[PDB]
């Protein structure tokens, strides 16, 4: 399963 | 960056003339991802062609695979025609049935 | 043996033409077992494979939210992006990431990964320590400041090492009549006149998993690596891989060449000749 992406470059 | 697709065409089972197959056109190593590809039966587009979901290798180049069921016969000539950015003029590359 | 589990994520962007597109897909080893389009009517994500269908409905929401939830991601970064650079809002541009883990036959983590790349180039990455960056240029550093202000290292090790790790080993015992079987190649020799002097001899492996292998020509027992055409290895459309390797030999010479395959399906590699 996946991660969330918590963040911008 | 750009980088001009590989292609190869191949049948998904070794030909037989009268039995029905796939027919592939596999793209691979390009970028950008824009490309269009089309599977072609005696010089005309085939309808209905599936298409793999975008992906990418280690490089960060893309590959797709391109197929749809067809039946080989000795006459009848197949080919798969690629357009990208990279390329003056669309490349067709004939099925062999040995390659 | 050892195994791996893979998220690849693309975002395109297309200036008058709406939102970016955006698709992810997620493999185990070769195994194509999940995807994501945002181009789809609702879209959500779908299985690929039999192994995944069995997740109940919750799991699909939160895969589904978190499909949404990159995309618009991308969407803010690919704006980012024009600033870093300095580029025109007029092109297109094209956003990369894949992250995942690889795991081996005691089921432990043997690397992390967790990096991006913007039009098909690096742009930052998670090193293997899952603790620090290497970023690609200038414009990079200033995501890596963010990122260690924000210790997104951190979090990134915290999945790599726990969840990543622990949900493949769920897919792979789940998936197991599949993931756990490597087939091996079905191979024959062909043989291609070019003229009354020479002819091909073209080497196959068909229907073999995972992608993975080796295809040599020897003549006389030395390799004829200079000489043999090595196609790529293709996907035969049915989970299976293909590759051909050939060589042109003198016509009559058939006989001293040999060819050699190595595979994890095999009991032992083969040595196959030209059979007329």
């Amino acid at each position: 399963r996946r991660k969330w992406r918590r963040w911008h470059l | 960056i750009q980088r001009t697709p590989k292609i190869q065409v191949y049948s998904r089972h070794p030909a037989e003339n009268g039995k029905s197959n796939f027919l592939n056109c596999y793209v691979s190593g390009f970028h950008p991802s824009d490309i269009e590809v089309d599977l072609l039966k005696n010089g005309e587009r085939i309808e209905k062609v599936e298409h793999s979901d975008l992906s990418f290798s280690k490089d960060w180049s893309f590959y797709l695979l391109y197929y749809t069921e067809f039946t080989p016969t000795e006459k009848d000539e197949y080919a798969c025609r690629v357009n990208h950015v990279t390329l003056s003029q669309p490349k067709i590359v004939k099925w062999d049935r040995d390659m | 043996g050892s195994h791996s589990m893979r998220y690849f994520h693309t975002s395109v962007s297309r200036p008058g033409r709406g939102e970016p597109r955006f698709i992810t897909v997620g493999y185990v080893d070769d195994t194509l077992f999940v995807r994501f389009d945002s181009d789809a009517a609702s879209p959500r994500e779908e299985p690929r494979a039999p192994w995944i269908e069995q997740e109940g409905p919750e799991y699909w929401d939160r895969e589904t939210q978190i499909c949404k939830a990159k995309a618009q991601t991308d969407r803010e970064d690919l704006r980012t992006l024009l600033r870093y650079y300095n580029q025109s809002e007029a092109g297109s541009h094209t956003l990369q990431n894949m992250y995942g883990c690889d795991v081996g036959p005691d089921g432990r983590l043997l690397r992390g990964y967790h990096q991006d790349a913007y039009d098909g180039k690096d742009y930052i990455a998670l090193n293997e320590d899952l603790s620090s960056w290497t970023a690609a240029d200038t414009a990079a550093q200033i995501t890596q400041r963010k990122w260690e202000a924000a210790r997104v290292a951190e979090q990134l090790r915290a999945y790599l090492e726990g969840e990543c790790v622990e949900w493949l080993r769920r897919y792979l015992e789940n998936g197991k009549e599949t993931l756990q079987r490597a087939d091996p190649p079905k191979t024959h020799v062909t043989h291609h006149p070019i003229s009354d002097h020479e002819a091909t001899l073209r080497c196959w492996a068909l229907g073999f998993y995972p992608a993975e292998i080796t295809l040599t020509w020897q003549r006389d027992g030395e390799d004829q690596t200079q000489d043999t055409e090595l196609v790529e290895t293709r996907p035969a459309g049915d989970r299976t891989f293909q590759k051909w390797a050939a060589v042109v030999v003198p016509s009559g010479e058939e006989q001293r060449y040999t060819c050699h395959v190595q595979h994890e399906g095999l009991p032992k590699p083969l040595t196959l000749r030209w059979e007329p």
